[PDB]
């Protein structure tokens, strides 16, 4: 009966029963296969770990992520994640429960089609639906209009919405997100004499990104002041007990979102991207979007990110408009909470792709029914 | 993964005429050497090993000596053909021609068998 | 199958025989074979080569240590088998006399010393499949079994599946790290110091000082004092000062029996007690060309292992094989490591201005009663399992491939 | 590696020559003055001797080590003679007879470590080397007499005589020959 | 040379070999290893009549290493013993070898890319605070290859003793973000060869021994062209076995280790390193580049550094790139591959930090050199 809400984003998988207020399980979408020959016959059985085991055993495992830039890249590993999700993490069998999946905009259609085929053929679900991740974030706010900004692990994208009408031509997307910010940190720590290179250690560099990095409110002032004193020189422990300590690297990574030329990409930053999308919207909508920027996704958690973004748009937009940024405290879960609300909605109970419709039309049905 | 997928790549009338040395002198008239043919090379040998087995040991000395230098080099290529699939005892005769032929031709007549790029 | 598999562990000092599933090896015997001898009837015309059935007059084990009329040979050296003729005669009598096993009807688990060359794994497989027609063989890494013996013995709350094992048997010492059930093959180290060279060092050290020891029995008494009186000391030069000042009492007496005359003889036992075990800590005492203390070889292993597993490896070091039994051998290695590790953290404190203090690494070195046969007991608990019978090579695989089915090794 | 290297090289001490000239505590006479503390380079070589001879490798960590390695060789030469002594009294006088022998000075040929010791350049070092290296030997002998002969029977004590066969990195102060 | 008559010198400061010459020379004048060391008495050796200084340095410390405890002052491109580092340069410019002996003549320095900034800055300190040099410059190690090769576009593969680098340059523009490192270099291959000979029962353990297995490596090792063919030829036949004479005259014999050791460059998992082999790390770099530039990088792969000398390495490297392009770009459309124009610049001269382009073509007299300030 009850629907399942399953945010198969890159980075962290999130799943749970619809109508619940926060996920029942979240774990990393990683598949870990052993990098040494399996030789302690006995307990050392498993040939491929998934999720929290793989994250824990990472010392002996070559971790890999099966979603790259929001595009599923290894379907056999992805199937293992879903299998892990249903039978091990939620402990509810799929055959009785319709599933709300969710996806980033402008993904290749082959992603959406095969994801559905796997759902009906392998897990044998009653029905399913594929919402775009941005509008789910708008539901979570209790909001009728706004410009959504999801910044995931692998995709950042803007979707503007007015009176619940979407504006497809104004949807725009950037393939820069929490992963490449981590890979850049994994370079600039070499300037200081550390070195992280193995796939397991990339999990440690992610950890320090979460705890120490912050967005500069005035980057050039921050650079000049960082050169003055050790006042920024925060310290952190590796699992080996080695101690590392960091200065201006704290903000240079977050700043990549606003200056993609650090990682050599030519696109404008998230601030100029947001404004560019509003300039594509119809003119009388614009005033109301400025009051309802809604941030979503973990990459928007950095200290001061709401203020920095407000400053940039306030300078860039007409000076009479009142720019405000909706940054919910729980915005890390915004996409999943939004799905939980949609899957409870009395109108939505008609919108499922029901099994017989796929049995009729095949995988292509997703383009008929889904947004 | 990637490294798996390789990239980078008339005689009878002379025999029964008694002076059968005149047959062998005639048997060397049918070399298939220059041709691309393969069934003919199987015919060419059979027309000669039938001759080689006919000789008495009183004659196998002169039957070599009466050849020219090309004749000996020609003969050695037929000798090394019969060794590739002997008859029930004919190796006993090829090794006896070989004795005489190598005496006349020396090891040099072997070397231009080993280096022969086209053959009977 | 119904009949149990055989587990035969062969070392350079001892071999350890029995059927799987038993709790304990059914024979412990020295790795010696006493072949028949002649008054130079073997000579330049032919050396040690037999005729008729003259080759079957030999014995192995303790049945071969004390026979007068036979030449004792020791086929295994540095763990590696050196003379396969004698080893094959050794294997036959193990099977058809000591084990009573029919090779054609019992699986064999047999042990690889982690140094050995692949050719020796071909030849050992050629014996069991082509000489004896064993239905299936498995070649086990000795260190991983030693860890499994600790694992099943130790309390379930700390069955970590993670640790460094030090396996100082005779021959060569292996230091091997296992993380969560996988051998980290890249980090394995071999130290040449072992029970034989400690014996030899004591033998020379006696023969220079204590002549009166009869040449037939020098080796026996050197082994006795090693086993009965020797200990790892607290500070090398401080013992020499104690042995000078209290020479009335740190000096000891050993009484031996003359094997030929049955007269007793006595020797004073002295500096032998702490030299020897300290060869593990000063390998240059016994070898020209090894020098890192065992307490600094084991550090390099963990420091080459992946960063996450490093601390757990320090928390669980397991001691294996007979030479690790020396008094205080654990206490000193733990002290040396602890003194190294927390000093290393003292550097990274200062490079961060004391701004954060790292959670210090605790180091543990663990001694457990299995030490004299943990390799076999691990082997028995493996070869009991129904899983084991599928990891083994079935005999047909030796037919379809060559003996090459044993070329592979996990290093 | 962890062989016992010389401890006494406090920089306030004079450092004449290619080796630490050091204040040899003795009633003999020489260029070096009298140490007053209970520890001294000859006592150091004696103390560490039983350990040092087992270490098959030995660096020169500082100038005082080129002294200590020579004192060690002479200590070995003492045992090579005292082992024969019939009693402690002979063990003293037959040791003095050794101290005043013409040992090869490190720059002289036939010294075993000519690669490691620079030549003494002039009389005011060479004659200092003759007057220092004897003052080492003269003292070093009288210290072993008191402690190689254990007091019960003036036997040369077995434990010391064990080391007669062992030489510090297999070098001999007999040089290429006596 | 300068119009003032001043000379100009290049030091590669190499992690294993210092390499020195004057500006405009097609050859280095002096190649010598960076060893610095102290005398040590050893039981296993007769002490000679040869005088050993209290600090041997350079070439002398290599020949007399049998008496010496030797250090490398440079590790993985970072100075790890700064005092021996000073003493190595103090030897380089002294009366011995490259006797400039003066402040007045200029020096070029070469730094690896992605170098911890303090390492660079201490060199720039001591060059002006100790030698008081009149002229210094620090050049991008990658560009010096293309100057010597006479090119402006291409991807530089730069496997030294300490670290391997890949650095694209496109028509003289530095593309920094396409830099990559692989932590496999000549030193790790040597230690891995030690382990392979340890299985064959030869023990090497002294610091003096490391130079010996290096000399083994340089003369017997090679990179397998078709690794399956090498394995079959090892298994089927004996010809790979070859002798070597150690210093003491032991006639050791080495076999398939001749190719199993160098192979680690293409298979880092044979060593503990988890990553991709040089060919695939090179391919991923090109594939990350902006789409039109890739067409030229495939035609201008450029090799540098002594660890690229292994027989057959250019041939092996070209094979893995062709196969990678077939697998992942042509998607197995095999017959199309005749269109894939790829070329590797593998010039037999490959101590490829020669100085002609970097000095004389850059300045006879100019405001470019940093100067006392
Ligand atoms: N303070 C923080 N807390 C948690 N995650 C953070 C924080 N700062 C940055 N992140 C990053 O956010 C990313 C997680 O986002 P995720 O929930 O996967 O988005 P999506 O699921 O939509 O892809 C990770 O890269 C994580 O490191
Ligand atoms: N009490 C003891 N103290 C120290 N070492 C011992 C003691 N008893 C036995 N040993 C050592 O244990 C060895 C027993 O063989 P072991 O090393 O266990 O097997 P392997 O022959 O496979 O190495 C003996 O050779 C001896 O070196
Ligand atoms: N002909 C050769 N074959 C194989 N390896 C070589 C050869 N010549 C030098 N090497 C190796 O290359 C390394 C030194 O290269 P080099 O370019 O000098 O490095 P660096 O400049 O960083 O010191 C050493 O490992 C050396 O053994
Ligand atoms: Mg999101
Ligand atoms: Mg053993
Ligand atoms: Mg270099």
């Amino acid at each position: 009966t009850t629907a399942l809400v399953c945010d198969n984003g890159s980075g962290l998988v999130k799943a749970g029963f619809a109508g619940d207020d926060a996920p029942r399980a979240v774990f990393p979408s990683i598949v870990g296969r052993p990098r040494h020959q399996g030789v302690m016959v006995g307990m050392g059985q498993k040939d491929s770990y998934v999720g929290d085991e793989a994250q824990s055993k990472r010392g002996i495992l070559t971790l890999k992520y099966p979603i790259e830039h929001g595009i599923i890249t290894n379907w056999d590993d992805m199937e293992k994640i879903w299998h892990h999700t249903f039978y091990n993490e939620l402990r509810v069998a799929p055959e009785e429960h319709p599933t709300l999946l969710t996806e980033a905009p402008l993904n290749p259609k082959a992603n959406r089609e095969k994801m559905t085929q796997i759902m009906f053929e392998t897990f044998n679900v009653p029905a399913m639906y594929v919402a775009i991740q941005a509008v789910l974030s708008l539901y979570a706010s209790g909001r009728t209009t706004g410009i959504v900004l999801d910044s995931g692990d692998g995709v950042t994208h803007n979707v503007p919405i007015y009176e619940g009408y979407a504006l497809p031509h104004a949807i725009m997307r950037l393939d820069l997100a929490g992963r490449d910010l981590t890979d850049y940190l994994m370079k600039i720590l070499t300037e200081r004499g550390y070195s992280f290179v193995t796939t397991a250690e990339r999990e440690i560099v992610r950890d320090i990104k979460e705890k120490l990095c912050y967005v500069a409110l005035d980057f050039e002032n921050e650079m000049a002041t960082a050169a003055s004193s050790s006042s920024l020189e925060k310290s952190y422990e590796l699992p080996d007990g080695q101690v590392i300590t960091i200065g201006n690297e704290r903000f240079r990574c977050p700043e990549t979102l606003f200056q993609p030329s650090f990682i050599g990409m030519e696109s404008a930053g998230i601030h100029e991207t947001t404004y560019n999308s509003i300039m594509k919207c119809d003119i009388d909508i614009r005033k109301d979007l400025y009051a309802n920027n809604v941030m979503s996704g973990g990459t928007t958690m950095y200290p001061g990110i709401a203020d920095r973004m407000q400053k940039e748009i306030t300078a860039l937009a007409p000076s009479t408009m009142k720019i405000k940024i909706i940054a919910p405290p729980e915005r890390k879960y915004s996409v999943w909470i939004g799905g939980s609300i949609l899957a409870s909605l009395s109108t939505f109970q008609q919108m499922w792709i029901t099994k017989q419709e796929y049995d009729e039309a095949g995988p292509s049905i997703v383009h008929r029914k889904c947004f | 993964r990637f490294r798996k997928v390789d990239v980078g790549e008339e005689v009878d009338s002379c025999l029964r005429q008694g002076n059968m040395t005149a047959a062998l002198q005639a048997a060397l008239k049918n070399p298939p050497i220059n041709t691309k043919s393969q069934a003919v090379k199987d015919r060419a040998g059979s027309i000669v090993l039938k001759v080689l087995i006919s000789f008495k040991a009183n004659d196998i000395e002169k039957a070599v000596q009466s050849l020219d230098k090309n004749g000996v080099d020609l003969l050695m290529k037929y000798i090394y053909k019969g060794f590739e699939s002997p008859s029930d005892n004919s190796s006993a005769v090829l090794l006896q021609w070989h004795e005489k032929a190598l005496a006349a031709g020396g090891v040099g007549s072997i070397v231009r068998v080993l280096t022969a790029r086209k053959t009977v | 199958g119904r009949l149990p598999a055989c587990v035969v562990d062969c070392g350079t000092g001892y071999t350890k025989l029995g059927y799987a599933g038993n709790t304990e090896p059914q024979f412990i015997i020295p790795s010696c074979i006493a072949i028949k001898e002649s008054a130079k009837v073997g000579d330049q015309a032919q050396r040690r080569v037999m005729k008729g059935v003259d080759d079957l007059d030999f014995f192995i084990g303790d049945e071969a240590i004390e026979k007068p009329t036979y030449a004792t040979k020791w086929p295994i050296r540095h763990g590696i088998v050196e003379d396969w003729d004698l080893m094959e005669r050794f294997m036959e009598q193990v099977i058809f006399k000591y084990l009573r096993a029919e090779p054609e009807d019992h699986y064999f688990l047999l042990t690889e010393p982690p140094l050995n060359t692949p050719e020796n794994r071909e030849y050992t497989a050629e014996i069991m499949f082509e000489s004896f027609n064993v239905p299936g063989l498995y070649i086990a890494v000795q260190a991983v079994l030693a860890l499994a013996a600790s694992w099943t013995s130790r309390q379930v709350g700390e069955r970590t599946l993670t640790g460094t094992v030090i396996d100082s048997g005779d021959g060569v010492t292996h230091v091997i790290p296992v993380a969560e059930g996988y051998v980290i093959g890249s980090c394995i180290k071999h130290i040449p110091i072992a029970g034989r060279d400690i014996t030899y060092f004591i033998q020379q050290l006696l023969r220079d000082r204590e002549v009166g020891i009869p040449p037939e029995q020098s080796l026996e008494t050197a082994k006795a004092v090693k086993e009965r009186y020797s200990y790892v000391c607290p500070d090398l030069v401080k013992e020499f000062n104690k042995y000078d000042t209290d020479g009335s009492k740190w000096i000891k007496q050993y009484t031996g029996i003359n094997a030929i005359s049955k007269k007793e003889f006595s020797i004073d036992v002295g500096y032998e007690r702490f030299l020897g075990p300290e060869i593990f800590f000063h390998p240059e005492f016994a070898n020209p060309d090894f020098t890192q203390p065992i307490s600094e070889v084991v550090d390099e292993v963990i420091q080459n292992c992946p960063i996450d597993v490093r601390r757990p490896l320090y928390k669980n070091i397991v001691l294996s094989g007979g030479s690790t039994m020396f008094r205080d051998f654990g206490r000193r290695l733990q002290r040396d490591l602890k003194r190294t590790v927390d000093a290393r953290l003292k550097l990274s404190e200062e490079l961060s201005g004391g701004r954060l203090k790292p959670k210090p690494i605790d180091v543990q070195v663990i001694t457990h009663h299995m030490q004299r046969y943990a390799v076999w007991f691990g082997g028995s608990m493996l070869a009991s399992t129904p899983e084991f019978y599928q990891v083994c090579h079935t005999k047909k695989d030796y037919e379809e491939i060559g003996p090459s089915i044993c070329r592979h090794n996990p290093v | 590696m962890p062989a016992y290297h010389s401890s006494l090289m406090d920089p306030d001490t004079k450092l004449i020559g290619n080796m630490a000239l050091l204040p040899i505590r003795s009633q003999f006479k020489g260029p070096a003055p009298r140490e007053t503390k209970d520890t001294d380079i000859v006592d150091e070589a004696i103390y560490y001797f039983k350990a040092n001879v087992f270490f098959k490798n030995y660096e020169i960590k500082n100038e005082a080590d080129r002294t200590l390695i020579y004192i060690t060789l002479y200590i070995s030469e003492c045992l090579k003679k005292l082992q024969k002594c019939n009693s402690k009294s002979q063990g003293e006088k037959e040791m003095y007879t050794l101290g005043i022998t013409n040992f090869p000075i490190p720059g002289e040929p036939g010294f075993p470590l000519n690669a490691i010791y620079a030549k003494p350049a002039n009389k005011q070092e060479d004659e200092v080397m003759r007057a220092y290296l004897q003052q080492l030997r003269q003292e070093t002998g009288l210290r072993l007499c008191e402690k190689v002969f254990d007091p019960q029977n003036d036997k040369p004590s077995k434990w010391w005589t064990c080391f007669v066969k062992r030489q510090f990195m297999n070098k001999s102060l007999s040089g290429p020959g006596q | 040379m300068d119009s003032q008559g001043r000379k100009v010198v290049v030091c590669d400061n190499g992690t294993g070999f210092v390499k020195c010459g004057y500006a405009g020379s097609n050859f280095p004048e002096h190649i010598f290893p960076a060893l610095v060391g102290r005398p040590i008495i050893r039981s296993t050796t007769k002490v000679g009549n040869i005088e050993i200084k209290d600090l041997m340095v350079g070439d002398e410390a290599s020949e007399l290493r049998s008496m010496l405890e030797v250090n490398y002052p440079m590790e993985n491109g970072i100075v790890r013993n700064w005092d021996d580092m000073k003493h190595l340069w103090d030897y380089t410019f002294g009366p011995e070898k490259l006797n400039i002996d003066t402040r007045n003549c200029k020096i070029l320095l070469t730094e690896p890319p992605m170098n911890p900034t303090k390492n660079r800055e201490k060199i720039v300190e001591v060059m002006f605070e100790t030698y008081q040099f009149s002229g210094v410059y620090v050049a991008i190690q990658a560009v010096l290859t293309l100057y010597a090769q006479g090119l402006l576009t291409g991807v530089v593969v730069d496997s030294g003793d300490g670290v391997t680098h890949i650095c694209p340059v496109y028509e003289g523009f530095s593309l920094p973000h396409l830099t990559r490192r692989l932590d496999i270099a000549g030193r790790d291959i040597t230690r891995y060869l030690i382990k392979l000979l340890l299985l064959r029962g030869y023990a090497f353990n002294h610091s003096a021994d490391f130079e010996t297995v290096r000399m083994i490596k340089e003369k017997l090792c090679y990179v397998g062209y078709n690794i399956e063919q090498e394995q079959k030829l090892a298994l089927e036949t004996t010809v790979l076995v070859e002798s070597y004479t150690l210093p003491d005259g032991r006639i050791i014999k080495v076999g398939g280790e001749r190719f199993e050791a160098p192979e680690a460059l293409f298979q880092p998992h044979l060593i503990n390193v988890e990553g991709v082999g040089v060919a695939e790390l090179l391919f991923n770099t090109i594939q990350a580049a902006d789409i039109d530039t890739r067409s030229e990088f495939y035609k201008h792969i450029v090799l540098s550094g002594g660890s690229t000398m292994y027989p057959g390495l250019p041939s092996r490297l070209e094979r893995e790139l062709k196969q990678l392009y077939l697998e992942r770009v042509l998607k197995g459309d095999v017959e199309k591959l005749s269109k894939f124009k790829i070329r590797i610049e593998d010039p037999p001269r490959r101590k490829h930090m020669v100085f002609l382009g970097g000095a004389v073509l850059a300045d006879i007299m100019k405001d470019k050199d940093n100067f006392w300030m």
